[PDB]
């Protein structure tokens, strides 16, 4: 299990260099933490218009004006 | 221009509903000239 | 037919409206008819292999006996589940409509005429 | 004369298919088949489908057209031609594909606006630019949306192409 | 009924084999005459 | 059917804003920030009421904001303006990202003489809350009554009567 | 034999790509997302047979939002009609219809 | 129905015929099949465009895909037909008349 | 064949059928049509031979062709609901060609003239998934489209799949064939009762497929392909000899046996809807597949039996074949029909 | 329609260029000469190497036209399904090359 | 039953199976040699 990985290394480096980078590819999106920024920058990207809603009376977290405290924030895209 | 047809309602919906319809390309640009109506359905295809 | 009845709850085999019915018994004469098939069943296997047909494989014959009564179980299940729900829709739909089913006045044949044809 | 031009190209792909259904050979089936390819891609770049005409030209024509002419050319064994001096090898075809574009042109006649002009489409037919969009091929996002919404389809279509490779060798052995 | 039984053996005896073409065709123009009166449906409407 | 209810060229006209697409996209988040609140009862007003024709004077409250957004920067700040959307017009797909030194002039001179704040990245593409005193439409579709539908099954399920019924079958 | 399988499970293979009417990417509406969704939630449930006859006004809209037939129909009526008036010399063009006018924005 | 539609459908039909009625070559055969192949993508692409019903642009892919590895698939099997007697032709399809 | 290789095209082709089963739209119905007969080419090309390469090239024009109508019948339905739902369809000219593109895919004339052709080019195996297996994802779509078939068409493709199929069982020595020409008369008897009652389609649907499966498996058992070498049946095996035959006598349509089960409810649910001419027709035409099979029948069972002295030799050894599922599909398919009723398990 | 134009102007300079190819050496009246190769008379032998590379060519082509709106896909909000399936669809790439190399379909044109 | 067109129909193969070279090159004079090639592929 590693006298044939240098064997491989040896005779076929392509095919280790072609499974190690695939190997890789596969594994490294879920060991890396910005994995998740990823997900929330495509979220955060606004192809349409954000519909406003009607102010029935008691709606806390939705906010006024864009600037306004409340709403969903782009600090840590800004800051990073 | 409907004036010689008879049983000709102008302004006469095709559908039955009074929901607002989008309008086609035809329903805005019908009676226009042609470069008109090409620079509408086509400009943004053939634009270089 | 009943396509709609079975499209709201799909692939079920036996419903849970079908734990209202009455299985059918261990001696069902269906069930020991399946149970026939299945004996037929192993004479024919020990036949088409030159096997002697009523001594050997005995365990062979009796899984084919007790694998069709335990198929043809379910599926007298599934049956009297099916002709039960074709009963309950009808007589819905005959209560739900009495205007296209009328009560016939049944008349006696004392006014009922018929034509008398002789035989001679 | 430039406003039914969708419509110019659809007489022009059937046309295009009177070349190769009337059989002449497979070669110059492949040809006509390959200049109906690039019209009929023409009627799809002409109502903003760009990504599928150009899957018309890199996957129908360049992608698989070339396999159809690369097998027929390992078939129909070839056999020579006229091959006179200039006024035979060359001019006969320049007056050869002159009365083909007649034949384009002469099909519009009084027989044609009988329907163009009483079902008159352009005015009112192509309508993709019906509105504003936003800053997106709203086509170019359908076919994006293959891998978030088409799992099952992704998953039989890889299917049907690796079932379609070991099917291609298992029946091209012999063995 | 009866005519077109005539019928039937008149176009069977321009067929030819000659009585079995009469007795045959005969037979289906009867059948024809008999489907026109009673109301005999051959592609017949799903109706239960 | 009936007759398509357009409304009159008078109940159409207004104020136009006659200005080109660069001008319209240097001065854009400012307008997002000023003239927020008319744009957004409008656009309520025309997502839940799904018609222009009972969207028309919303729209001219529209197109009266918006001028006066463009004329208070025609009083006080009309040259870094200028100076600002002439070098947005340059570029052809627009770029905000050729034009800091300009946009950091345009940004100074309206907090300064005006007190505006440019949003941050992130804002204008908030849902808002918006209180409106017209009603909620109780059919936007137009749509009329749907069919009834079929009754469904109940009650105990009893065993079929004499089994089948086929021909001969007594189960 | 439709085995609903994706009913049972809880799975949905391919009903998204199903009706114009469902979720599409970045909220794409069709050209017929209205009438699509009056036919489809007048005939919800009621069955084929119910659905063709109580539901023909909804469905008839919907197919003249696809086809467009009838719009090109009168379309072609009121071109014939104008072309036959320019033709006849009875009738004139308005500016807005020819090009001098300075279009609206 | 409409024009450009009806064209679409007559090219499609154009190429039927060509398909239902051999001269001499299997090949003839498969281009006419794909004629029709192709005439289907146009149809199908022009009618989803102009529904704008965006997530079926990618079923005419999808149609060329799966359609194309068919395409694969037939010249496979002319190319076998081919190994056995030389040409592809038609008439050496006739073994199993018996 | 790599018999992993084998596995995998195997559950590929049931992976096909599956997917047409399963599915509410009709791009996954064309994908699983494609898909089936791209894993099936294999299946009959699995001796290396002319007659398979012959049989693979026309069946797969003729599986190609409907294919291609299928999606042209799709594309008509698109065109006039906007929609994808395998349901009724929108137009008539749609419904036409989906239903000739069916009959296309199951060989019902006149579009059966590849039918006894592909049958005969490929081995029993293949001839056997071709003449089960295959049938039941077009008629799972039939199944499914009944309120826009044409009642006319059908009822013409069924009466004349019933008289083709059964004239075409004359002239042949070979069993594929007159497997092929029994299995287009037996769609035009399913396809007659898919307007009227398709429980009654299903229930020919699952008799055919075991009468069927329990012949091809008998021809597997005793390696026979032509009725002449039936014929020699009696001296090698003599247990084998009358089990085809009663399956056979089944096959026909013939009481008590279980294939008599179908036809009589076909009929059964044809006076009920006014039409006493058509499956009288249909079933004068299944008593002419009888007298063609029953020919065969005493061709077996009967006159002309003689051996030759290599059978001795086959006297020393068994039958090491797998006769799989053999006696349990010989008991199924004669022996069923006083358990009709459970018919009501197909609705 | 700046693309057309420029499709016909190039279509109608390699047009020009091919009629001044044939016909201003065709002014000469050089020699009219007689007398018409590895091969004399010998037919083609067909090859199945270059028939497979073909067909290999055109399923990864395939294969291909599916991975082609992976630069927009990348913009979508289910990021776990879509790398998903395009780990899945490069990796029946790799399976379909993977089975065309160990069967010999890669051998005399490796 | 044998007709006058089945009649010269010879019954098929018992295992099913039908009865059924490679190239060669001359590398011309076109120092100098000919080659004649019998190349299989
Ligand atoms: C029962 C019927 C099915 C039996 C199948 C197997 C028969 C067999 O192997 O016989 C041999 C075996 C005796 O053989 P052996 O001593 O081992 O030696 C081998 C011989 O030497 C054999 O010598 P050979 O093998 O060297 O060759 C001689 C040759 C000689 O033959 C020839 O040369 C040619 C054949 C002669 C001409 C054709 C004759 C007729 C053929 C067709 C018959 C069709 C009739 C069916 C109805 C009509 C519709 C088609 O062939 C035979 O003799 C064939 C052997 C089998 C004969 C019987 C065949 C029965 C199956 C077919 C009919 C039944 C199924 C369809 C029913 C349809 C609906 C009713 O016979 C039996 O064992 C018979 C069974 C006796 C006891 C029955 C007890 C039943 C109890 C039931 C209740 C208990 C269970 C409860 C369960 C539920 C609990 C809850
Ligand atoms: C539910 C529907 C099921 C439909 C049938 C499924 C199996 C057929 C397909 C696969 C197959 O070929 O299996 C071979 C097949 C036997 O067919 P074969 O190869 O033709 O038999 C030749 C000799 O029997 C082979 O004899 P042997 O010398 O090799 O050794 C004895 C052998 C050894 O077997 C064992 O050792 C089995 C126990 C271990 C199983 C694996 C454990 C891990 O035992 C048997 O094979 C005895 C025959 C078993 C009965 C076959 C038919 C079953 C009933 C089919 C449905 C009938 C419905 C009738 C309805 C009538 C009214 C409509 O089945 C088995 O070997 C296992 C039977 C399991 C039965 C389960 C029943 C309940 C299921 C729920
Ligand atoms: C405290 C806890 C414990 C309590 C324990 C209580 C129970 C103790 C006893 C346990 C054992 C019970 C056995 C079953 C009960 C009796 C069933 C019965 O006789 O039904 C009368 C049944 C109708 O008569 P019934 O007067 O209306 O009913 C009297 C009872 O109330 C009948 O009542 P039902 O209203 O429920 O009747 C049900 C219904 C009544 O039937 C109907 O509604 C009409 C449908 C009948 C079938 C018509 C099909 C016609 C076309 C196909 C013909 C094929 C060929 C015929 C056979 C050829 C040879 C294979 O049956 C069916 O639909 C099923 C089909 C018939 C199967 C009968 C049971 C057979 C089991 C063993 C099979 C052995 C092979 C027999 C021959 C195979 C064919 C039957 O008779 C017939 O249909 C005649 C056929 C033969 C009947 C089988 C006799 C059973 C015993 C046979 C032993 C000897 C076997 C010899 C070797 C193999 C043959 C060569
Ligand atoms: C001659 C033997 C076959 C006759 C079978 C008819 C049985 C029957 O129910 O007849 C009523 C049916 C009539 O069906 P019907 O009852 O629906 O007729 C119309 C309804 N009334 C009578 C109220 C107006 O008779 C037939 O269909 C006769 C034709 C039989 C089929 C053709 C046989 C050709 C020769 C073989
Ligand atoms: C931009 C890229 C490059 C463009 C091309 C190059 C530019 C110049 C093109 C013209 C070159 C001159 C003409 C072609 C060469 C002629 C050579 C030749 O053999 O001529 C003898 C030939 C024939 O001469 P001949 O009558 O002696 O025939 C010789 C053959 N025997 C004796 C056997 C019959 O002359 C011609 O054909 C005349 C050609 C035109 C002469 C010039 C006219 C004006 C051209 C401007
Ligand atoms: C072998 C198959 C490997 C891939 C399996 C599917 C992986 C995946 O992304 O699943 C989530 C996806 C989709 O889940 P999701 O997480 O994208 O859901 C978010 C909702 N949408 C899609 C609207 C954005 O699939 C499923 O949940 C069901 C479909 C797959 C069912 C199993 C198929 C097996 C095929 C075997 C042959
Ligand atoms: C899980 C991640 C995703 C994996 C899938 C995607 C991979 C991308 C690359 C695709 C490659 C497709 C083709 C692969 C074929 C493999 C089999 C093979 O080539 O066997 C033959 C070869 C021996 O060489 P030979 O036959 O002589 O070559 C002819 C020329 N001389 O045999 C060899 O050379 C041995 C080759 C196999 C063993 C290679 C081991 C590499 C290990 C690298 C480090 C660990 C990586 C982590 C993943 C494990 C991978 C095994
Ligand atoms: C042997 C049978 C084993 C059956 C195992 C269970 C399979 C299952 O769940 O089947 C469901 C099916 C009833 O499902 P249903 O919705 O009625 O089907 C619609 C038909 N178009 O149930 C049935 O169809 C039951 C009968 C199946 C018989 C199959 C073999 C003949
Ligand atoms: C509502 C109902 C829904 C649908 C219900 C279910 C429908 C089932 C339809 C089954 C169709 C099966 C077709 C055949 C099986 C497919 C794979 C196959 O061919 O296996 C046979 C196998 C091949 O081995 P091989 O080595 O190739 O043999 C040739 C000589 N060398 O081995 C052999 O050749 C050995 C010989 C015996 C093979 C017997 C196979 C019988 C399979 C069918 C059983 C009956 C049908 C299922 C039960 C009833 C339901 C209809």
């Amino acid at each position: 299990v590693a006298a044939f990985l240098k064997n491989v290394w040896a005779k076929e480096p392509v095919l280790v260099a072609s499974f190690a980078i695939a190997g890789l590819a596969v594994i490294l999106p879920t060991l890396s933490p910005y994995t998740k920024y990823s997900l929330m920058i495509n979220r955060a990207t606004p192809y349409n218009y954000p519909v406003p809603l009607r102010d029935d009376g008691n709606m806390p977290d939705v906010p006024s004006h864009p600037q306004d405290p409340q709403g969903p924030s782009l600090e840590w895209l800004k800051r990073l | 221009i409907m004036k010689d047809v008879p049983g000709w309602k102008v302004g006469e919906s095709v559908f039955h509903t009074t929901r607002w319809v989008t309008p086609m390309m035809g329903e805005l640009y019908g009676l226009r000239t042609g470069e008109e109506i090409l620079s509408s359905t086509y400009g943004f295809i053939w634009y270089t | 037919m009943m396509t709609g009845r079975q499209a709201r709850a799909p692939l079920q085999f036996l419903p849970d409206e079908a734990r209202s019915l009455p299985p059918p018994k261990l001696t069902d004469p269906r069930l020991a008819y399946i149970g026939f098939l299945g004996y037929c069943s192993g004479l024919i296997d020990n036949a088409i292999r030159r096997r002697p047909v009523l001594s050997a494989g005995l365990h062979r014959q009796f899984l084919y006996i007790t694998s069709f009564v335990f198929v043809g179980y379910y599926l007298l299940k599934r049956q009297d589940y099916m002709y039960a729900v074709r009963d309950h829709d009808m007589f819905s739909y005959i209560k739900s409509h009495p205007e296209d089913f009328p009560e016939k006045d049944k008349k006696t044949y004392r006014e009922v005429f018929e034509e008398f044809h002789p035989v001679r | 004369m430039m406003t039914y031009i969708v419509f110019i190209l659809s007489i022009i792909f059937v046309m295009g298919f009177v070349g190769f259904s009337s059989k002449p050979s497979p070669i110059y089936g492949g040809l006509g088949l390959i200049v109906s390819g690039g019209v009929g891609c023409g009627i799809v770049l002409n109502f903003g489908g760009s990504f599928l005409g150009l899957m018309v030209f890199l996957i129908y024509l360049g992608g698989m057209m070339v396999v159809f002419g690369y097998t027929t050319a390992m078939a129909t064994e070839q056999y020579p031609e006229v091959w006179v001096s200039n006024k035979v090898v060359l001019g006969t075809f320049i007056t050869g594909l002159l009365m083909e574009f007649l034949m384009v042109y002469y099909v519009l006649k009084d027989k044609e606006v009988e329907i163009v002009f009483k079902f008159n489409g352009m005015g009112d037919w192509v309508i993709y630019d019906t509105g504003d969009s936003g800053f997106f091929s709203e086509e170019a996002m359908g076919i994006a949306a293959l891998y978030s919404y088409g799992t099952w389809l992704v998953i039989v279509t890889g299917w049907s192409l690796l079932i379609g490779v070991v099917v291609i060798m298992e029946i091209t052995r012999g063995n | 009924p009866l005519n077109y039984l005539i019928g039937g053996c008149a176009g069977g005896l321009t067929l030819g084999i000659g009585a079995a073409a009469c007795a045959y065709m005969g037979l289906t123009a009867a059948l024809v005459k008999m489907g026109q009166l009673e109301g005999w449906k051959v592609f017949a409407e799903p109706k239960v | 059917p009936g007759i398509v209810e357009l409304p009159s060229l008078e109940d159409l006209k207004v104020q136009e804003v006659k200005v080109s697409s660069s001008v319209l996209k240097a001065a854009a988040h400012h307008y997002g920030a000023q003239c927020d609140k008319p744009n957004k009862e409008f656009m309520l007003c025309r997502w839940e009421e799904k018609d222009p024709r009972r969207c028309l004077e919303e729209g001219k409250l529209v197109n009266q904001c918006a001028l006066e957004f463009f004329r208070q920067i025609k009083r006080h700040c009309a040259e870094p303006f200028t100076e600002y959307w002439t070098c947005i017009d340059y570029s052809g797909l627009q770029l905000f990202r050729r034009c800091r030194k300009e946009q950091a002039q345009f940004d100074k001179c309206v907090l300064d003489k005006l007190g505006w704040v440019r949003p941050d990245l992130g804002e204008l593409s908030k849902v808002t809350k918006v209180k409106t005193d017209r009603p909620l439409p109780e059919n936007p579709y137009h749509s009329r009554a749907r069919p009834e539908p079929n009754p469904e099954v109940e009650g105990d399920l009893k065993p079929a009567r004499h089994g089948s019924r086929l021909f001969f079958w007594t189960m | 034999p439709f085995f609903d399988v994706q009913k049972k499970l809880g799975v949905d293979l391919d009903h998204w790509m199903t009706i114009q009417s469902a979720e599409q990417p970045h909220r794409i509406p069709a050209r017929c997302h209205a009438f699509e969704k009056e036919w489809i939630e007048c005939a919800h449930g009621i069955g084929s047979i119910r659905a063709e006859k109580e539901c023909k006004i909804e469905f008839e809209d919907f197919r003249e939002c696809l086809l467009r037939q009838k719009t090109m129909k009168r379309l072609n009526a009121i071109k014939r009609q104008r072309d036959k008036l320019i033709k006849e010399g009875k009738y004139t063009p308005p500016p807005h219809h020819s090009g001098q006018e300075d279009l609206r924005p | 129905m409409s024009l450009v539609y009806m064209n679409i459908m007559m090219a499609f039909t154009v190429s039927l015929t060509g398909l239902l009625m051999y001269r001499s070559h299997l090949m003839s055969s498969l281009l006419c099949l794909e004629g029709m192949m192709l005439s289907l993508f146009i149809l199908a692409t022009l009618m989803i465009l102009n529904s704008h019903f965006t997530l079926a642009s990618m079923m005419p892919i999808i149609l060329l895909v799966f359609a194309a590895c068919e395409a694969a698939l037939g010249l496979s099997l002319l190319v076998m037909v081919s190994n056995t007697y030389g040409t592809d032709y038609v008439q050496n399809l006739n073994l199993l008349q018996c | 064949m790599n018999p992993i290789i084998l596995i995998i095209i195997l559950m590929t082709v049931m992976l096909g059928t599956i997917i047409v089963m399963i599915s509410t739209h009709w791009l996954l119905i064309w994908i699983g049509f494609e898909m089936n007969m791209l894993a099936i080419i294999p299946i009959m090309m699995k001796k290396h031979n002319p007659r398979a390469t012959e049989a693979s090239t026309k069946y797969f024009l003729t599986q190609s062709t409907a294919s291609m109508l299928l999606m042209m019948a799709i594309i008509i339905n698109l065109m006039f609901s906007g929609q994808w739902t395998v349901m009724k369809l929108f137009n008539p000219m749609a419904s036409m060609l989906m239903t000739m593109a069916l009959a296309m895919k199951l060989g019902m004339a006149p579009f059966h003239f590849w039918v006894p052709e592909v049958t005969q080019g490929i081995p029993l195996s293949s001839g056997l998934i071709l003449l089960t297996w295959q049938k039941l994802a077009p008629m799972s779509v039939l199944y499914q489209i009944l309120p826009s078939i044409n009642l006319d068409l059908i009822l013409t493709l069924s009466i004349l799949s019933i008289t083709i199929g059964g004239w075409g069982g004359l002239n042949q020595t070979q069993l594929r064939k007159i497997m092929a020409y029994s299995s287009i008369a037996h769609m035009g008897w399913m396809t007659a009762v898919l307007l009227y009652n398709p429980t009654m389609t299903l229930l020919n649907l699952i008799i055919y497929i075991i009468m069927t499966s329990t012949m091809f498996t008998l021809f597997m058992a005793n390696s026979t392909t032509t009725t002449l070498s039936l014929s020699h049946t009696w001296n090698k095996a003599p247990i084998m000899t009358i089990l085809v035959l009663i399956t056979l006598l089944s096959m026909g349509g013939l009481p008590p046996l279980s294939g008599f089960m179908p036809k009589w409810m076909i009929i059964q649910e044809m006076t009920k809807n006014d039409s006493i001419i058509l499956p009288t027709l249909m079933a004068i035409t299944a008593l002419l597949n009888l007298y063609f099979y029953m020919r065969l029948t005493y061709s077996t069972a009967l006159t002309m039996f003689p051996s030759t002295n290599n059978m001795k030799m086959k006297w020393q050894f068994p039958t090491t074949k797998r006769m799989t599922l053999l006696p349990t599909m010989t008991v199924l398919s004669t022996m069923l029909l006083p358990l009709t009723p459970i018919l009501s398990i197909l609705e | 329609m700046n693309l057309m134009i420029t499709l016909l102007t190039n279509f109608t300079l390699a047009t020009l260029l091919v009629t001044i190819a044939f016909w201003l050496p065709q002014l000469n009246v050089y020699s009219e000469k007689t007398s018409p190769d590895p091969m004399g008379s010998a037919r083609l032998p067909f090859s199945m190497k270059f028939f497979l590379v073909a067909i290999t060519f055109l399923l990864f082509d395939l294969e291909i036209a599916l991975l082609l709106p992976l630069p927009w896909a990348s913009q979508t909000t289910n990021l776990n399904t879509m790398l998903t399936m395009a780990l899945l669809l490069i990796f029946l790439l790799a399976v379909s090359l993977a089975y065309e190399w160990t069967q010999k379909g890669l051998e005399w044109t490796e | 039953y044998p007709t006058k067109e089945t009649a010269h129909w010879k019954p098929p193969p018992w295992n099913d199976v039908d009865p059924p070279s490679n190239l060669t090159l001359n590398f011309g004079p076109q120092g100098v040699l000919r080659l004649v090639m019998e190349l299989s592929g």
